[PDB]
DNA sequence: GCGCGCCGCAGACTGTCT
DNA sequence: AGACAGTCTGCGGCGCGA
């Protein structure tokens, strides 16, 4: 028990082992590279009666858990198998929204679709909102065209509410909804912003292909282009890049699904839409029906390529999210506008101030001692006792009059004469609308935003002029390393040797932080600059995504008894939701991509709109309570190290720290061996993960390049040593031979659920010498399937029990759950439940039915009414409390009391 | 030390007596020069165009105190609640704002002194008691007006502080060169000063929120204008914030002050002519370029003319936006030299021009 | 007659009952409503334009603004303020600030304290005054005085809608030379709005040493003694003026000067909604000087009832026609001035017609 | 890793102004 | 009959969506 710090086994302690010649190989081990005396003091035991399980093995508990709940939905899917569809119904018509269309084209007013399975798209018109505007629901039964009541001149003026379709049949039953990128259709089925839970689950095609006969980021690349190096085409020919029109002919076969040329729904007028009716109603027909036929093609093999039930359950749990925004989601946005406009406007006019700053030289030649502005132009051109209220009008008219007399030209040809010829370049003519004062039209793309600011980089012209990217600039009779060091560059430019390569994708975002790169010495506007870009940087990539995010509005009727006359309940304000629109596979990862949320978001400092996180703010009445789950990827690489070695966590060095170790008191593996080998300035982790995922070294090396200014040939002597001592090479603290061995290894490739990779990295007929992409797959999805066993758990504690909630948000090793604030406490031994099990699942499958007890529970389960990283944190707003109501979060990290899950105590 | 020499040799400044620091601060300071009194024009009319005007709902306070001087300015807006709610339209949210002159004692030299701050209150009736959303949109609306005319913004910051029944409040800094000084309190005085002024009855104090009749909360904001001010002199210059030697090696003292906030404008001048007929021309343009909102200072009346590089650093000094020299050329064409204070660049236009360029230049600057 | 309760039915809540021609024409009374003080500022901008259009090189000051001055040091809960003093202090200063150019003055509107006494004890009286100081050579004092009396005439003229009644008296001499007094004719006869004191040296040989150094400033290239006269202005108003009489026009003010009766954005939207068709003139609060007052808030077509008397109180110049009738065509403009004349809106009388009859009725 | 947008920038012509 | 304002237009780079 006290061997390694594990605890006993409440469940399967019938059979213990412990193994025979493996202890003494593990401690000879750990003599090494490791200091193995530690006291290694225990957590404090807790003992609860867990919920009965079924089949007397945990992974048979999960097996009848995850078949109980997705059986009436495979059983739909199953019936959308067999179905043979006929053809199409030629006619198409409006009919008051939805309409019955059998065999025949036959006009009959239906309320709702009263159908298990069905095949859903939705096409929307970017030129007017989010609203939905075309849709047709193909099912063995009908076809069901819904085309969202267009005819009606009125519109809403957005407030989106009871506009889209409706497919939920009411009780007064299950059904999986198929689509292609189906989680942009559930964005229009309605009730799935309700607060309540909902029976409908949705499969994406995307997520299928994706999972199985998918393609890496480089894959993808070079099927494009291609519609050592070279290797067999096979993968070229098996997988496609996702997008229909291409995933149709690979799996159906046939002739080419149809490409509008015109693109109506995109960039098309409101008149334009309106009329062509059939056309776009044939198209979108088209579509739905190759969606549903890849469907019918892929589900046997997805069923046969991912056997086991927690897969297919956890894929269906995450096609149900559920974010509310507590109706302060329109004055974020408007807050973040206004400062992203008002800091924008801070810096043209710190921009001014320098260009008038440097307009008050050439006074007596102040110029070209000047290393920055010595290179302009700098050139002058030109080419009553007595009422007396006359005579001094009179002149005046008479003057203006005067216009005319030798006048150069009626309409101005010199602009602002007399001024510096840049300084005319960055001034508008004298035009009346679109007069704008002082040096206006200036902006950081522009070359001259340079040379007005130092940048600190000695001399610093960005002539782009035969720069490539960059030059001499870096460190070392003026070629030597000079503030000046700018004339005659070509013969003699030496400088940076790698030339152009870099990504130069906002690379000089960082390295302000040191790194030279400070924008004057002086403080006062300069500096100010170059610090409201960082500000605003993050805000200028995502104000597209964050923006325009789809919300529906619950009316009063919509909400739920408990947000009715709660005392955090305001008539005024009306509460929405937002549908994450995720894909629950969006990589040959299996982890779902979406831009916008699932980043590494943390309402950081220094920014203008980094709380996105934040304002996901639960209704009254409601709470979220989650857990972000501990660093768990360098816990996957440990548990597929030991039981190849040796088991027991103790059998190399990294099966033996990691999960002991603290962030605030020893070493935790994560940065404090990195900073004792290397800097490692907060890059630690990022040089970690690459690791784990067997990046290599040129990929570790050109990562600090980027970090220190080290010479490639000090790279390659001196600092490079993290590779040599963590990695023996190729068959000590890390080691590889399990995961290769996986990545050979054809069909079995997840030790716990059996998943398999995609047949693009399958090694029948394709040989990868890059090596990189498929051992980085095996840990990341193990980190899914984990994600999978998590989600597969807290259902059926949230039915036997009687719980409300059980939507979940995954952000980033994460969970979340809307659960009622009677219920948190609840949810939140539910939530340490379902880590427990999940950590014993993944042990019991990788070896061994026994767990440490430090990982075996979460640190804290955070309740909260909105969602952030920790519970004590704020946005860099000036007032996070003021306004909106925040209750600061409590941490839950012990439990009220050792009581049962059911109400009665 | 530089800089309040600079301002009373150029009188944006009192006196030279009672100059060094915290005495200007602590008001007790003799006044302002004929152009520091403008800047308290300019200011406090620029505030009650943010404040008054443009938001429908508020409304300038009755005049106050018609013994002991006044000190916060608060209690009189309190005294004149019954007349603000008015017999045709008693509605609640709309609020009261005043601004005036707040007498404060001074210690610490003995004998107990009269400190003058130009006091800016705004009372706000936020209707519930627990809204605290009309504090925040009115701290922005505050911070973001200071921000504005402002050539360092950033020196402008907010600090969330708590007192006794722990009231709410926020208090604006500016970061003068020796340290952040409090220009603006924001507080809730949760609706006990009310209760204190009138505890005779409560129905009186009722006022409509929507449909429903319920006892507000009063939202003190209170910012002083003499610091403000000063604030606004040492943005311009500098605040020793540069300093360093290849960062500016020119040695120029200018007043970079707000077009919208600068005293006076436009400076009209004689020069390279002994004909005297230049005069009438300028009177011309004086009275041609006001009645438009421009004020011109008559730097063509002097006999003596003095060296262009003094003249120039004197209006520099003045805070002129443009300098106007009116030559003999132009009894012939009609160009008048025009110099910016931004760009040191003089330029030749025709004197057509000028009154609709500068109003032009003077709306665009309020607008950005 | 009165013209405090019947026609000011504005009014505040202290001494409501208690409104005579006692006590308006001290300083001890509750201060001027949120009218009063725009009409207050109104009419200190039009003094103000005797600052920036008769710019004689005159200059603003700012007094010290204490009750008994800057204490009383060295010398053997005041009798008067005047705002004269802190322009003798400031003499130097702005005698500087020209070079030593005599014929320039110093101009104030600032708060003055007068005690109050044998009321019908020692109250504040606030009576906001303004000053104008004037240093002049001694040669020419008289036309100056006469120069400054005529436009001063002419400037409470300007205002006043009917002839005579703001009398000027020669009267008597004892503080300085001569003098001139201002007398407008309430009903209770005629009282002080604003005198002329033609001092000379003696108070300012008074208050600086007896050896002069910074004083005589130069005017025709001989330095000669300066000489003062002030000008000195009690801003009372001109409502007895407005209204004249009532007889069949039943109590309605002409807007001469008033921040009211000359506005916009009444209506609300004629549809009980959309009032961005009349709320959306807020353009003409930004870079004009158009004071309006916000009727729409009001929302209340049960009080709107009876124009003809609504128009008596709330007098915004216009309104919106209430039934759904006059949507369309761009006009919502009526009742303009004494006849309505109801023409188009959009360019002709929003933010144009506005502007207009005021500069003319200012340059008149 | 690619492709199609959106800005800067330097032409080569165009069009009055002489 | 020159010559320098401006109007598309071909280049480099940045950047965001798969």
């Amino acid at each position: 028990m006290l061997s390694r710090g594990l605890h006993e086994q409440i469940f399967g302690q019938g059979g213990e082992m412990p193994g025979e010649a493996a202890v003494r190989r593990s401690v000879e081990h750990l003599q090494k590279h490791g200091l193995w005396g530690q006291p290694a003091v225990p957590l404090p035991d807790v003992e609860l009666r867990l919920p009965p399980l079924y089949g007397d093995n945990l992974d048979q508990h999960f097996r009848l858990l995850a078949q109980k709940q997705s059986l009436p939905y495979l059983e739909a899917a199953n019936l959308l198998l067999q179905a043979q569809l006929p053809p199409k119904p030629p006619a198409w018509a409006w009919a008051e929204g939805w309409t019955r269309y059998g065999p025949e084209g036959e006009a009959v007013p239906v309320a709702i679709p009263e159908e298990r399975a069905l095949v859903f798209d939705v096409e929307v018109c970017l030129a007017e909102g989010t609203c939905p505007t075309l849709a047709v629901a193909i099912s063995p039964s009908a076809w069901y065209s819904w085309c969202s009541q267009r005819l009606v001149e009125e519109r809403y003026s957005w407030t989106s509410q009871l506009s889209p379709a409706d497919l939920i049949p009411l009780e007064v039953q299950e059904q999986l909804v198929v689509g292609h990128n189906v989680s942009f259709d559930r964005a229009h089925i309605r009730e799935q912003y309700l607060i309540q839970g909902s029976r409908m689950r949705f499969l994406d095609t995307m997520s299928m292909h994706m999972a199985i006969s998918g393609l890496s980021s480089f894959q993808r690349s070079l099927w494009i282009a291609a519609k050592p190096a070279i290797s067999s085409w096979d993968w070229l020919d098996i997988s496609s890049v996702n997008s229909l029109a291409e995933v149709h002919r690979l799996y159906v076969g046939g002739p080419p699904l149809e490409k509008e040329p015109r693109e109506l729904f995109v960039k098309g007028t409101m008149k334009d839409i309106r009329e062509n009716f059939q056309d776009l109603m044939q198209y979108c027909a088209q579509d739905v029906w190759a969606t549903h036929e890849v469907f019918q093609q892929q589900l046997p093999l997805f069923l046969e390529r991912c056997p086991h039930p927690v897969t297919l359950a956890g894929m269906l749990e995450m096609g149900v999210s559920y974010l509310p925004v507590n109706q302060n989601w329109e004055r974020y946005l408007a807050e973040a506008q206004g400062t992203y406009e008002e800091l924008q406007r801070e810096m043209k006019k710190s921009l001014m101030d320098l260009a008038n700053d440097a307009c008050q030289l050439l006074s007596g030649e102040r110029y070209k001692e000047d290393p920055w502005l010595w290179d302009l132009e700098w050139d002058l051109q030109e080419f009553s006792e007595e009422e007396e209220f006359q005579q001094d009008v009179m002149a005046r008219a008479c003057l203006q009059k005067l216009k005319g007399t030798t006048e150069l030209l009626p309409k101005r040809p010199q602009h602002l004469p007399g001024h510096p010829g840049w300084y005319r370049k960055l001034c508008p003519r004298l035009d009346d609308p679109a007069w704008t004062p002082g040096p206006s039209l200036l902006s950081l793309q522009m070359r001259v935003t340079p040379k007005l600011m130092a940048l600190t980089w000695d001399g610093f012209p960005l002539h782009y002029s035969e720069r490539h990217g960059w030059g001499y600039l870096v460190p070392g009779y003026n070629d030597v390393d000079i503030p000046g060091c700018w004339f005659f560059k070509l013969p003699h430019k030496d400088g940076n040797s790698c030339n152009v390569g870099s990504p130069f994708a906002k690379d000089f975002l960082p390295k302000m932080e040191d790194g030279t790169l400070q924008a004057g010495p002086g403080g006062a506007s300069g500096p100010r600059a170059l610090e409201i870009n960082k500000m605003i940087s993050f805000w200028r990539n995502a104000h597209k995504r964050i923006s325009s995010q789809m919300v529906v509005w619950l009316p009063r009727s919509a909400l739920p008894r408990a947000v009715i006359r709660h005392p955090d309940y305001d008539e005024e304000g009306l509460y929405g939701a937002i549908l994450p629109q995720v894909v629950t596979a969006g990589t040959i990862t299996r982890r779902a991509v979406e831009p916008t949320w699932l980043t590494a978001s943390n309402a950081r400092p220094d920014r203008v709109g980094s709380e996105l996180k934040a304002m996901v703010q639960a209704p009254p009445g409601y709470t979220l309570v989650g857990a972000d789950v501990d660093s768990q990827e360098l816990w996957i690489a440990a548990v597929l190290g030991d039981a190849h070695f040796a088991g027991m966590h103790g059998c190399t060095a990294f099966g033996w720290m990691t999960l002991q170790g603290r962030k605030s008191r020893g070493t935790d593996l994560h940065s404090k061996t990195a900073t004792t080998v290397g800097i490692s300035r907060e890059h630690a982790k990022i040089f970690n993960y690459g690791r784990i995922y067997g990046a290599g070294q040129p990929f570790a090396e050109r990562l600090l390049m980027q970090f220190n200014h080290r010479l490639t040939q000090q790279e390659a002597a001196e600092k490079a040593q993290q590779m040599y001592a963590a990695t023996k090479g190729l068959r000590e603290s890390e080691m590889f031979n399990k995961l290769e061995s996986i990545a050979t290894s054809d069909i079995p490739r997840t030790p716990v659920l059996g998943c398999c990779i995609s047949r693009a990295l399958e090694p029948s007929a394709v040989q990868e010498e890059f090596m990189t992409s498929r051992v980085n797959w095996v840990v990341q999805s193990s980190a899914v399937d984990y994600l999978h066993l998590m989600l597969v758990a807290m259902k059926w504690l949230f039915e036997e029990f009687a719980i409300d909630g059980r939507f979940c948000i995954s952000i980033h090793d994460e969970v979340r759950y809307l659960v009622r604030e009677e219920d948190r406490y609840r949810a939140a031994l539910a939530l340490q439940i379902t880590n427990l099990l999940t950590r014993c699942m993944f042990a019991y499958k990788l070896g061994l039915n026994d767990l440490p007890q430090s990982v075996a529970f979460f640190s804290a389960v955070d309740i909260d009414r909105c969602l952030r990283k920790e519970v004590t944190m704020d946005c860099k707003t000036p007032s996070n409390p003021t306004g909106m109501e925040r209750r600061y979060g409590i941490p839950q990290g012990e439990a009220l009391d050792i009581y049962q899950i059911i109400e009665l105590t | 030390a530089l800089l309040e020499i600079c301002q009373r040799r150029h009188f944006l400044s009192g006196s030279k007596q009672q100059l060094s620091r915290d005495s200007l601060l602590s008001g007790c300071h003799p006044g302002f020069g004929p152009l520091g009194v403008e800047l308290r024009k300019n200011l406090a009319a620029e505030w009650w165009t943010s404040v008054v005007v443009f938001r429908e709902q508020v409304f300038p306070v009755d005049a106050l105190h018609h013994g002991k001087l006044r000190e916060n300015l608060l209690h009189g807006a309190l005294e004149h609640y019954v007349n603000c709610l008015d017999l045709v339209n008693k509605r609640l949210p709309y609020g009261l704002a005043q601004i005036g002159v707040c007498f404060h004692p001074v210690f610490d030299t003995g004998v107990k002194s009269i400190g003058e701050k130009t006091e800016a209150s705004l009372v706000w009736f936020t209707p519930p008691r627990t809204s605290n959303q009309w504090l925040d949109f009115w701290l922005r609306h505050r911070l973001q007006w200071w921000r504005k005319f402002a050539m360092s913004p950033s020196n402008f910051s907010s600090s969330d502080c708590q007192d006794e029944e722990g009231r709410k409040g926020n208090k604006l800094y500016y970061n003068f060169p020796w340290g952040k000084e409090l220009i603006e309190t924001l507080w809730n005085l949760g609706d006990h000063e009310l209760l204190h002024m009138y505890p005779g009855n409560v129905s009186k104090l009722h006022g409509r929120d929507g449909r429903k009749n319920v006892v507000p909360c009063v939202l003190s904001v209170n910012g002083d204008l003499d610091r403000g001010m000063l604030a606004y002199l040492y943005d311009s210059f500098q605040l020793t914030e540069n300093s360093f030697t290849r960062k500016k090696n020119l040695h120029r003292k200018v007043l970079k002050l707000h077009p919208c906030l600068a005293p006076i404008k436009v400076a009209l001048d004689v020069g390279r002519g002994p004909t005297l007929e230049l005069r009438q021309v300028c009177q011309g343009l004086f009275n041609e370029l006001l009645e438009n909102g421009i004020s011109v200072w008559p730097g063509y009346l002097e006999t003596m003319q003095s060296s262009l590089e003094q003249l120039y650093s004197k209006y520099d000094e003045m805070s002129i936006l443009f300098t106007v020299l009116v030559t003999e050329t132009t009894l012939e064409n009609g160009l008048i030299h025009l110099r910016s204070r931004d760009t040191t660049m003089k330029e030749m236009m025709h004197i057509s021009k000028l009154k609709d360029f500068l109003i032009k230049y003077i709306s665009s600057a309020k607008n950005v």
